[PDB]
């Protein structure tokens, strides 16, 4: 009956064109040859925190490449100005952990970003502490997220979704992000639902969602250790002005 | 929220 066949919509041209927009966004965002990373200041191994030069270049351009794919992402650009911000604000550190899930590497459990001194394992992000509270969770949710083994669309619309959050601290017009997430989300539910076959679709989209929860954890206990240790202005010396910016001082 | 940086690269 045509009554039950709308109860299952497929994916609208709209949707697609969603898809379509975010994909492109992610591709000019993210440069999987990892080749500017040779400007950052270099990485040493040989204080415990001598990697944190390279690791604040690190993650200030990534924060750069966040901002460039959210200002893509459909109905961001109707937020307020101060939206906007508080979003990126809320959000940086989570987009940055879960794009940070393509240069992630089974294998070794490590993110590899194509050069053993651009390899990243647990000794080198253990080095400021919290190891319990945030390295070996974030090391769990990289490896939760390779066994969902996310399509590239569902990967990106994850990100988008992460970024639209209404209940981020700050947010003024909180109906119309949620306007904006809701299409997001929708068309994140529809695709999975057309495109992913089972048993991998099993729940998938609750399973994503629940990744977005312990991204809320990840930000809380990221942010602990952030204000340990730029408490010390000589380590808050080694940071980027943009980090400063975004994370506070 | 004086965020020249990040309002930069907004637009
Ligand atoms: C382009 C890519 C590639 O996929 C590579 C990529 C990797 C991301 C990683 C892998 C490396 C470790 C990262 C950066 C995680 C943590 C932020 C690490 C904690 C940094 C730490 O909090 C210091 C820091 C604070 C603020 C900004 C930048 C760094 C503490 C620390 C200090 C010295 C030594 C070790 C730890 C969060 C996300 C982690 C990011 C992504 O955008």
């Amino acid at each position: 009956s045509p009554l039950k066949d709308s109860l299952r919509p497929k994916l609208s041209e709209e949707q697609q064109h969603i898809i379509a927009i975010l994909l492109d966004a992610h591709h000019k965002t993210y440069d999987p040859t990892y080749a500017d990373f040779r400007d950052f200041r270099p990485p040493v191994r040989m204080s415990p925190l001598s990697m944190l030069p390279h690791l604040a270049d690190l993650v200030s351009y990534s924060i750069q490449k966040v901002i460039g794919f959210a200002k893509m992402i459909p109905g961001f650009r109707d937020l307020t100005s101060d939206d906007q911000i508080v979003l990126l604000k809320s959000s940086a550190i989570e987009v940055i952990m879960l794009r940070s899930n393509q240069s992630f590497t089974m294998d070794d459990m490590s993110w590899d970003c194509g050069s053993q001194d651009y390899k990243y394992d647990v000794t080198d992000v253990s080095k400021a502490g919290h190891t319990l509270e945030l390295i070996e969770p974030l090391i769990k949710f990289q490896v939760g997220l390779k066994k969902l083994n996310l399509h590239e669309e569902e990967h990106v619309l994850l990100m988008a979704i992460c970024i639209v959050s209404p209940d981020r601290p700050g947010v003024q017009d909180a109906k119309l992000v949620e306007a904006i997430q809701d299409r997001l989300s929708n068309t994140l539910q529809t695709y999975i639902r057309c495109r992913h076959p089972p048993p991998g679709s099993h729940q998938l989209y609750a399973k994503m969602i629940q990744k977005l929860a312990d991204l809320r954890s990840l930000n809380e206990e990221h942010s602990k250790q952030y204000r340990s240790l730029s408490f010390q202005p000589e380590n808050s010396m080694k940071l980027t002005p943009l980090v400063l910016e975004v994370f506070g001082n | 929220k004086n965020h020249p940086m990040l309002m930069n690269l907004l637009k």
